[PDB]
RNA sequence: AGGA
């Protein structure tokens, strides 16, 4: 506990001691091209493009969007979305690289336009480890 | 009657008062330590989750259902499943719960350590069920839920120890202390006039002598009498957290001859 | 900031557990550092000839 | 947010004490200090657990899905 | 223009810099599979290897110290005192 | 009479909705009292 | 000054430090994740081979 | 069996696919969220 | 907009 740091009771964080609750919402919305092309909310496969995310696509559904319980961890892919052009290329958002945690509320709704809008909010439990600050 | 000696000023459901007689300090602490770390309970420690529209998180309530304290009287006639030969667990190794609430009612719904229901087979032996002290009947408050709010639940409790996680604690805090009269001075008293006056007496001064300042020092004084209160959490009898000590530290020391006798 | 020749220091590699580079405390008034969220970074030579440079 | 069960610092279980010292201080007309001390809280630890809990989840109810 | 060996005034006694350097190049070389001129003593590290040659004072290289016009003064490892 | 653009209007104002609201009509709004 | 003087390198590693009374004043605790990412390209030589073989 | 979308407010279960109109079937509100898995989650409890 |  020498030179600003401290000794802390690993039993009390155990008991619940300093735990926190930690969310993030990865947001996307499918976007219309001029002349009606559109793109689309779903699970791709090879099929031409082959310009797809280096993780998993398995955890999403056919709308291209896990569901509301599931464990995600590296690049998961969290949204399915192409665009293909002049066929499925990859718009897939991952979760961030750098984090992991359980999918915990998903929201399909509509653009002020009329475009398929997406919400992702993903949460993890947040321990009092050595580095923590207080 | 043998070699160290003890003197129960107080016993209770959950608390004993103590006096330990004719040991070394090395050793009460010894005994201190393994009371709070090592004697195994059960403790809820997978939660599967089926339905929950609460206003908390799976996890938090998951981690809630290992606090909850478990009937550990018979703990060691249950495997740990490390030792176990199963694919995952069985009835030798563990004790499954479940838990289903729903908000029926317009007022609040409220979910207790009683709600949760043993599944597996005990093979007739008292382990798993909730430790339930409460007045009225409920023991600890899991969740609150309103209307359409459900709660689905399993869960598998298993043998551990504290130093593992702290839900596997099968005592509270331990009251310890030795030389009410400073007569060792294994303490030098923080002062503003008169350490006597601003530092306060001992319940415990009334078991030993006051020092009478015409006295020389005492050096070949060794600290022996040691005044003790155990206080259990519901697991395991107030008694048997003493004597479960009593024996892992025991055991503990016997591994060690055990451990040479192989070499 | 690396105002010092000292702000610089070789040493040796110890693995261990947890997120955090642990320091002796002593080395602590070279470098300026403090525990009070303090961050460093580190620097591994690849050539046998620039580790005995960082050694010696 | 929902009393916790079990004391960090000792470990002495609070989760069903809560319900208890809310009526010992409504039903009862007692003061916290000794409505907590009816439910034997004796350890600060202890006391400031009950004592200094915000049971936030009751407004998290008020809210319909 | 390289100054002859008697004529020499630079130090007799080895730099940190040079011990360094040396230490450095021999491990270097010891590493991508040098012969070796001392008896590894069960030794296996290529530095370690370089201190042991550089004790045993077998290391086949030199130093070419350059002057500031240019000039230079070349001295052997075997001949440089190693009182660092 | 004529449409001259949208104004953005801030929380609690007068023209907002809440500003009139019960504790009990901005729970039922999933808006914190 | 940004990309000559100065310049973003690989073989570099940056966290949150803390101080050790069990560390010897010239080694630094290098957390597990951060040495199994940071690598030294080893020779293979035959006073190694072994040793080299065994960590592949 | 199967509830694909739930309505944000009113709660009542939607099961739409892809070109379906994103709109609840009773109210208007174009929320719905999407109805948490069949495959199981499990937590070590500490 | 924040961190030593
Ligand atoms: N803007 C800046 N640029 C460079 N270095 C900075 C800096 N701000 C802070 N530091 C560094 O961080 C150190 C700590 O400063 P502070 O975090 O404010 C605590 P302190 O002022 O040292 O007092 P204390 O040790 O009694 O608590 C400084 O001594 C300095 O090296
Ligand atoms: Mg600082
Ligand atoms: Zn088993
Ligand atoms: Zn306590
Ligand atoms: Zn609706």
């Amino acid at each position: 506990n020498q030179e600003d740091s401290m000794i802390m009771n690993q039993s009390s964080i155990d008991r619940g001691l300093f735990r926190s609750l930690f969310f993030r919402s990865y947001m996307d919305q499918e976007k219309k091209y001029g002349m009606s092309i559109t793109e689309t909310f779903e699970k791709p496969q090879r099929t031409n493009t082959l310009r797809m995310k280096h993780g998993t696509y398995d955890k999403l559904d056919d709308d291209g969007l896990i569901a509301p319980g599931v464990r995600v961890s590296g690049e998961d892919v969290i949204i399915g979305k192409t665009t293909p052009i002049s066929s499925k290329r990859d718009a897939s958002t991952p979760l961030r690289s750098t984090e992991n945690g359980i999918v915990d509320q998903v929201l399909v709704t509509t653009n002020q336009d009329g475009l398929k809008f997406v919400k992702v909010r993903v949460r993890t439990t947040k321990i009092p480890q050595i580095g923590d600050k207080f | 009657e043998e070699g160290p000696q003890v003197k129960i000023r107080e016993a209770s459901k959950d608390n004993v008062d103590f006096i330990l007689s004719n040991v070394d300090l090395a050793m009460a602490n010894s005994l201190r330590r393994v009371m709070i770390a090592e004697i195994p309970t059960l403790a809820i420690d997978s939660v599967e989750v089926e339905t929950n529209t609460t206003v908390l998180a799976d996890e938090f309530i998951a981690h809630r259902l290992g606090l909850i304290p478990l009937q550990s009287m018979d703990i060691e006639q249950l495997e740990y499943s490390r030792d176990c030969f199963c694919e995952d667990h069985c009835d030798k190794c563990s004790v499954v719960l479940t838990l289903q609430a729903f908000g029926e009612s317009e007022s609040t719904t409220n979910v207790y350590s009683k709600d949760l229901v043993i599944v597996s087979n005990l093979m007739g032996r008292n382990i798993g069920h909730p430790i339930i002290q409460d007045k009225e009947g409920n023991g600890v408050l899991i969740c609150k839920l309103r209307k359409g709010q459900e709660l689905k639940l399993t869960c598998v409790a298993k043998k551990g120890i504290a130093k593992e996680h702290a839900k596997w604690g099968p005592a509270a805090a331990i009251e310890f202390e030795y030389d009410p009269w400073n007569k060792l001075k294994h303490t030098d008293y923080w002062y503003e006039q008169d350490s006597a006056k601003e530092w306060p007496q001992s319940k415990n001064c009334e078991y030993e002598d006051p020092p009478n300042e015409g006295d020389p020092f005492d050096y070949k004084a060794q600290a022996d009498t040691f005044y003790m209160n155990v206080e259990s959490v519901g697991s395991i009898p107030v008694d048997q957290v003493v004597v479960r000590g009593i024996d892992t530290l025991q055991k503990k020391v016997a591994s060690i001859l055990l451990a040479l006798t192989q070499m | 900031p690396s105002l010092h020749k000292m702000s610089m220091m070789a040493h040796r590699v110890k693995v261990i557990p947890y997120s955090t580079f642990r320091l002796n405390l002593s080395v602590t008034s070279p470098y300026n550092a403090d525990f009070d969220g303090d961050e460093m970074n580190l620097h591994v030579p690849q050539s046998e000839e620039t580790r005995a440079e960082l050694s010696q | 947010m929902i009393v916790p069960v079990r004391c960090f610092s000792c470990g002495k279980v609070v989760g069903d004490k809560w319900e208890s010292y809310l009526n010992l201080l409504q039903e009862d007309e007692l003061d916290e200090g000794t409505a907590l001390s009816r439910l034997g809280l004796k350890r600060y630890c202890c006391r400031r657990m009950i004592l200094t809990h915000v049971d936030l989840i009751e407004k998290f109810l008020r809210y319909n899905p | 223009k390289a100054i002859p060996k008697d004529q020499r005034a630079t130090t007799p006694y080895m730099t940190k810099y040079e011990r360094a350097r040396i230490l450095g190049t021999r491990a270097l070389q010891i590493s991508m599979n040098a012969p070796v001129f001392v008896d590894l003593e069960g030794e296996t590290d290529p530095l370690r290897i370089a201190m042991k040659e550089l004790a045993e004072k077998k290391i086949p290289l030199v130093i070419r110290r350059y002057l500031p016009d240019g000039s230079f003064e070349d001295w052997s490892v075997e001949e440089l005192i190693v009182d660092l | 009479k004529v449409f001259i653009g949208r104004l953005p209007i801030m929380l609690r104002s007068k023209n907002c909705y809440l500003s009139e609201a019960t504790e009990s009509d901005l729970y039922k709004l999933k808006e914190c009292p | 000054r940004g990309n000559l003087m100065g310049k973003r390198v690989d073989f570099s590693a940056r966290t949150v430090i803390s101080g050790d009374p069990n560390l010897e004043l010239d080694q630094v605790g290098v957390p597990k994740s951060i040495a199994k990412t940071l690598t030294y390209p080893e020779v293979v030589t035959p006073y190694n081979i072994d040793r080299l073989t065994q960590l592949v | 069996a199967t509830l694909k979308y739930i309505c944000a407010e009113c709660s009542s279960k939607l099961s739409l696919s892809r070109t379906d109109a994103v709109r609840c079937k009773d109210c208007g509100h174009r929320i719905l969220l999407k109805a948490r898995t069949k495959r199981l989650v499990q937590f070590e409890a500490r």
